[PDB]
């Protein structure tokens, strides 16, 4: 995350750190949304372009964490995948349209005053919440900066972006699956995500309700904070019939 | 970097 | 979840982060 700030202790107690056993490193964000399911970005995952491909035994998912790096003794707790789903017409080849993967957990982690899942938005919430000026919050474990690393999580808070600036700011082509958000130049304000954020929730607090919302995922950008530049982010409600038929089918 | 992790987690 | 997006160190004891509020300013 590029120019947030620390996070509070507690303050996003769904987020996850998706974890490369072999080495030992970040691989990805990721959202808790029950007890036994993770959602995160398809890219995460599987992206050919890099020769990445991960199977369920690669990975483990670290929840509850604040701490970049250090092992959260009696905080964190550590889950081991049981399958990982990927959404059937993710567009790997292209522009990361419908950019969203789930993943069960083989064992149900218990809540604590550290891991609480998210919400996901029904069709009102989102169509109340998903408008341009409107902010969410990302965070993650991501750069610092586009060219180092946080020692505890970040977070920052950016608005949602109206389509057509969304559109003219890249030349690849965007989906109705996805959404733009961030500061333009003539705003001061800045903030980003980056590498490493990938995966992770943008979340809004429904004002109806007072619950958190995740609206999208951290998916694409070009470069981080760059003017001019927003990020890209999966849009949950359009894919949550999928997300849907994946936990019916396989729950 | 990263802090080791417990081995029952790798195993 | 029923408790879905109700965070125990902020909503279930009536706490506020310190920057939640700009997003509720946000939403007009
Ligand atoms: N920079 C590429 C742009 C792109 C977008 C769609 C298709 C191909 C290339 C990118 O963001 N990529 C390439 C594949 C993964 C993704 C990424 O790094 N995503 C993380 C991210 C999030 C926000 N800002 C910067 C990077
Ligand atoms: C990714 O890995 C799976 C299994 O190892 C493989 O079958 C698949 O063809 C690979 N590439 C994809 C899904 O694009
Ligand atoms: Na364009
Ligand atoms: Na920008």
């Amino acid at each position: 995350i590029v120019e947030g700030s620390d996070a509070e202790i507690g303050m996003s107690p769904w987020q996850v750190m998706l974890f490369r056993k072999s080495p030992q490193e970040l691989l990805c964000g990721a959202s808790l949304i029950s007890d036994r399911w993770v959602l995160t970005a398809a890219h995460c995952l599987l992206y050919p372009p890099w020769d990445k491909n991960f199977t369920e035994n690669d990975l483990l998912v670290r929840i509850g964490k604040h701490s970049r790096t250090r092992y959260e003794r009696n905080i964190e707790k550590i889950s081991m995948l049981e399958k990982i789903y990927i959404h059937p017409r993710y567009n790997w080849r292209e522009n990361l349209d419908r950019d969203i993967a789930l993943m069960k957990l083989k064992k149900p982690v218990a809540f604590s005053d550290y891991i609480h899942p998210v919400c996901l938005p029904d069709r009102e919430t989102a169509a109340s919440l998903l408008q341009a000026g409107y902010k969410g919050r990302v965070t993650g474990w991501g750069n610092l900066k586009e060219t180092g690393q946080p020692s505890v999580l970040q977070v920052v808070n950016l608005p949602i972006v109206e389509r057509p600036v969304c559109k003219d700011s890249t030349r690849i082509r965007i989906t109705d699956n996805m959404f733009c958000a961030g500061y333009k130049p003539d705003e001061g304000k800045r903030g980003d995500a980056c590498e490493g954020d990938s995966g992770g929730p943008f979340v809004m607090k429904s004002p109806f309700n007072n619950r958190w919302y995740q609206m999208g995922i951290v998916s694409w950008g070009e470069g981080c904070d760059r003017d001019g530049k927003y990020g890209f982010y999966t849009h949950v409600f359009r894919l949550k019939k999928w997300i849907q038929k994946v936990i019916d089918q396989f729950g | 970097d990263f802090e080791e992790i417990p081995e029952e987690y790798l195993q | 979840e029923a408790d879905c997006g109700l965070r125990p160190l902020f909503e279930k004891k009536s706490l506020e982060d310190k920057t939640e509020r700009e997003l509720l300013e946000s939403y007009i």
